[PDB]
C-alpha cells in the first residue's frame, strides 16, 4: 500500500515544428530552423495534456 | 525597403517567431499598439 510517484513524462516543444528534420519511425530531431527544444511539463503554460 | 510583392499565403514560423515564407523570407506588416485602433505607423516591419 505504498503509493509513490516515480517521475513525470517530459514534453518537448519547438518554436518551428515545420522545420523539424525527419528521422525514421515517425520521429524528428531539432535543427537550426526548428529552434531549440523547450523542455516543459504537460498542462503547463502553452503545453497540452 | 528591400521587399518584393507576392500572393501565396503559405506562411510559417521560424525559430525567432517571425512569420516567413517557404524560403525563410520575412513578411512585413504595420505596427499597431495593443490598445491602438487603426494603423499607427505606416512604415512596414516584420510581424512578431
Amino acid at each position: 500500500g505504498e503509493n509513490v510517484t516515480l517521475g513525470r513524462v517530459a514534453l518537448v516543444r519547438v518554436p518551428n515544428e515545420q522545420g523539424l528534420d525527419k528521422k525514421g519511425g515517425t520521429q524528428w530531431d531539432s535543427t537550426q530552423f526548428s529552434g531549440d527544444k523547450i523542455w516543459g511539463e504537460s498542462n503547463k503554460g502553452s503545453f497540452g495534456t | 525597403q528591400q521587399n518584393e510583392l507576392t500572393r501565396n499565403g503559405a506562411f510559417h514560423l521560424n525559430k525567432e517567431n517571425y512569420m516567413v515564407t517557404a524560403n525563410d523570407e520575412f513578411l512585413l506588416g504595420y505596427q499597431v499598439d495593443p490598445s491602438s485602433g487603426e494603423v499607427s505607423s505606416y512604415e512596414p516591419q516584420p510581424i512578431n
